[PDB]
RNA sequence: UGACUGCUCCCUAGCAUGCUACUACCG
RNA sequence: GCGGUAGUAGCAUGCUAGGGAGCAG
């Protein structure tokens, strides 16, 4: 429930009703999220909606906080004060809030379909946590637009590595190589049953065997995906070079078969993070073992 | 004051043991329940302590379960 | 409640009427002033209580939502809370047998069954290093849980019997170390 | 009538549910428990009245904890209007005096 | 609340009267202003009150009818569930042994306690300890209720399979003892 | 998985009655 | 000059309905 909006540095219990990750936005922050774009629905500890039976109001800009509940516009007991008023949205942390100077971060990159280059452009023009939000939203959009294609299935089976394959109802098909593993499940009558891992490239349907299989009637193959949880630790560590070689277990011998190892050994002696830009044959083959010894 | 403390500790210990899915073994759960019910009815503070040792041995003889060392480094048990 | 237009109108009317009356005047002026004053006074007095009721109701609603959020949070950390509490009380008890077995388990010597209380019945522990064997087992007697036990069997990870005379400082490091001592409670 | 003090203390210390090991979430439990334990103050034995006094002090402590604990991280300011009645004996003395109310 | 039928007349009369007042005319026009505005507000009062009463009455009626509809839907679904349960449990009556013992009755009525005793296909036995076990279901086939049953499976209190080769006197204290034995009617029903 | 009764405290919503107050109509 | 009537506001009293909790057989 109680998460964290960090650009305004505001603990929050609110979240946007119709958005990517149910993102967390503080009172004023949810406000300029819902006036700079169209997101007229929010979620709190309880969802804001009129509580009389049979009533239906999606909007929040006209709801009222009644007798320990919420009531609305078309069906109006108005003995209350409005929920959305005075540059803020009613909730906890209604006083300890800051706001945002850059009004259109979400309004820019959380409002497009997460496929333009501008998303990554702004993600690189971000902070560590803002770009964390960016990366998690890229994984979310990857999965949410992967879950919009078909599920392959073998209903009558043929000889292995040459079968027949019908797919789904009306949906398109993704790219063709082994990038998408066709690892689905089998249904006997209501349950899911051991299937294995498959991949469809050649179609008469030629399959590549990640395992040896005895396919039965109806066997369905598709990637069923969960959603990546939020992460709690930073990606990169800030650059701080060491005072000395304190806390190391030094050795006496020096690597000789590797002709560019000793100075880099000393570097690891006082370097905290280390990235390089290299094709195959750049120490990835032997320098790791060099540090190991 | 040394008796109510051990009764409260026994209640907490039985709760912790129940949280670890111990009642999925009928014999162990029956023994634990018998020990816990016997501690609360005690009148002198030596039988309660030996039964407490016996009951704690059940939690200690479960390898994965909990981390004795981390739970001892948190300004907790010595 | 001095932040509403009704308050401003009522204050101006009050000041005007008070000044006119203190200056001294006739009856019709007083009547007109009070007929123009009382409506503004009622206008102020209604909101003066409506605002108070609204404010207290909002405070109560925020209180209730905080309570609900806190209860939902609390009912989701019970395992860790209970374990921490249990070990805190176990500290506070301060018993020698409990301390002995807790330290033994913390160093690696845990039992394999329920510790018996009778003058009989078997107890099995695991001794993973020579130092624990040095501390606990000396001679043919076993000290565990502030009691005394008598060794009768030693079994290794390969399940072969090892005689007591075999175990020694330099004579040990050629063995499967997770030994299993089976003893009975001495009288 | 007065109950057994052990029953009242056991009801205080042992609960079903986990959400009742946080007094601020339910202060109305202790008000009822102190209503049940009022007539113990006329008992010649001394701990029996101490039970009722302990309950009153715990109620006051819980209220103070709630107000401060809510004013601190949030900024909502609480008032103590007609709340002090719950830690004074006159609210509980009126339940055993013959005058029907409510 | 702003376009009521009397609102036009009230507002027009108020505007005209206040224009006459702003004209600075005699006191007679002021008295006429006061009387007309007083009666206008008096007539606007009930037109502003009765409408508000009626709206709340209508809202209450709507809410009550909605909840009635929901109750009817719930009744329909519970009826469907009960019918399904009855027709599902019907399909296991073993309609030849039951018919055979019903026809032997002199008027069609039989005690309920003897229907499972003479027509059931499966038997379940719960055994406290080994002494009781060796007197009731020893071996692989036993006799009970003037019939012959043969064992099919044995589980323990933890619902794990137990083989008859390890139910002995020496190995008794190593089992979760509330054992459950399942048998089939031999030569008769299953 | 949570039976039948009895009593009491707290919060909100509606109804009825009474007290006071402010304007207006009528005699 | 006094009373009646019509709205409006605050306060008090008893019931009905909803929710949370306590004790007893
Ligand atoms: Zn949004
Ligand atoms: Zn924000
Ligand atoms: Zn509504």
């Amino acid at each position: 429930a109680v998460g964290a909006c960090v650009l305004c540095n505001s603990q929050t219990s609110l979240r946007c009703g119709a958005c990517i990750r149910r993102p967390f936005l503080c009172c004023k922050c949810c406000y300029d999220h819902v006036i700079s774009t169209s997101h007229k629905l929010v979620l709190s500890v309880n969802p804001y909606v009129c509580n009389a039976p049979g009533c239906d109001v999606t909007d929040v800009t006209q709801l009222y906080l009644g007798g320990m509940s919420y009531y609305c516009k078309s069906h109006k007991p108005p003995i209350s004060f409005p929920l959305c008023a005075n540059g803020q949205v009613f909730g906890l942390y209604k006083n300890t809030c800051v706001g945002s100077d850059n009004v259109t971060d979400f309004n820019a990159i959380a409002t497009c379909d997460w496929t333009n280059a501008g998303d990554y452009i702004l993600a690189n023009t971000c902070t560590e946590r803002l770009k964390l939000f960016a990366a998690e939203t890229l994984k979310a959009t990857e999965e949410t637009f992967k879950l919009s294609y078909g599920i392959a299935t073998v209903r009558e089976v043929l000889s292995d590595r040459e079968l027949h394959l019908s797919w789904e109802v009306g949906k398109p098909r993704p790219p063709l190589n082994r990038n998408y593993v066709f690892t689905g499940y089998r249904v006997t009558k209501n349950s899911k049953v051991q299937i294995g891992e498959y991949t469809f490239e050649k179609g008469a349907v030629v399959y590549r065997g990640t395992t040896t299989y005895k396919l039965n009637v109806g066997d369905y193959f598709v990637l069923t995906s969960h959603t990546v949880m939020p992460l709690s630790a930073p990606t990169l560590v800030p650059q701080e070079h060491y005072v000395r070689i304190t806390g190391l277990y030094p050795t006496l011998n020096i690597s000789d078969e590797f002709s560019s190892n000793v100075a880099n050994y000393q570097k690891v002696g006082m370097q905290k993070y280390s990235t390089l830009q290299g094709p195959p044959g750049t120490g990835k083959s032997h320098f790791a073992i060099g540090l190991a010894l | 004051s040394k008796m109510s403390d051990v009764k409260c500790t026994s209640v907490v210990l039985l709760s912790v043991l129940q949280q670890l899915r111990v009642e999925s073994s009928s014999k162990l759960w029956a023994q634990c329940v018998q020990l816990h019910n016997d501690i609360l009815l005690a009148k002198d503070t030596t039988e309660a302590f030996e039964k407490m040792v016996s009951l704690l041995s059940v939690l200690l003889s479960m390898q994965g379960a909990v981390d004795i060392n981390k739970l001892c480094e948190e300004m907790l048990d010595n | 409640f001095s932040s509403l237009p009704s308050y401003a109108a009522f204050a101006t009317a009050q000041e005007a009427y008070e000044q006119a009356v203190a200056n001294g005047d006739s009856e019709v002026v007083l009547k007109k002033l009070k007929k123009s004053l009382n409506v503004a006074k009622s206008e102020f007095d209604r909101d003066a209580a409506m605002q108070r009721k609204l404010e207290k109701m909002a405070d109560q609603a925020m209180t209730q939502m905080y309570k609900q959020a806190r209860s939902e949070d609390k009912r989701a950390k019970v395992t860790s809370a209970m374990q921490t509490m249990l070990f805190t009380m176990l500290r506070k008890l301060d018993n020698d047998a409990l301390n002995n077995i807790i330290n033994n388990a913390r160093d690696g010597c845990v039992p394999l069954n329920i510790i018996p209380l009778t003058t009989a019945a078997k107890l099995m522990v695991v001794i993973p290093d020579y130092n624990t064997y040095k501390n606990t087992c000396d001679g043919t007697t076993f000290t565990y849980a502030s009691a005394l036990w008598e060794i009768q069997q030693v079994v290794d990870a390969d399940s072969k019997i090892v005689q007591l005379s075999e175990i020694s400082m330099d004579n040990s490091p050629n063995l499967a170390w997770p030994l299993i001592v089976t003893a009975l409670r001495a009288n | 009538p007065y109950p057994d003090p052990s029953r009242i203390l056991g009801a205080g210390c042992f609960v079903d549910d986990i959400v009742k090991t946080d007094g601020t979430l339910m202060i109305e439990r202790f008000v009822s428990l102190a209503i049940d334990a009022y007539p113990l103050t006329k008992h010649p034995n001394q701990e029996y009245a101490d039970v009722f006094h302990l309950y009153l002090q715990y109620i006051r402590k819980l209220h103070d904890e709630l107000t401060g604990h809510m004013l601190d991280m949030y900024s909502v300011m609480l008032t103590n209007d007609n709340t002090s009645r719950y830690w004074e004996p006159e609210f509980y003395e009126a339940m055993y005096t013959p005058h029907t109310v409510l």
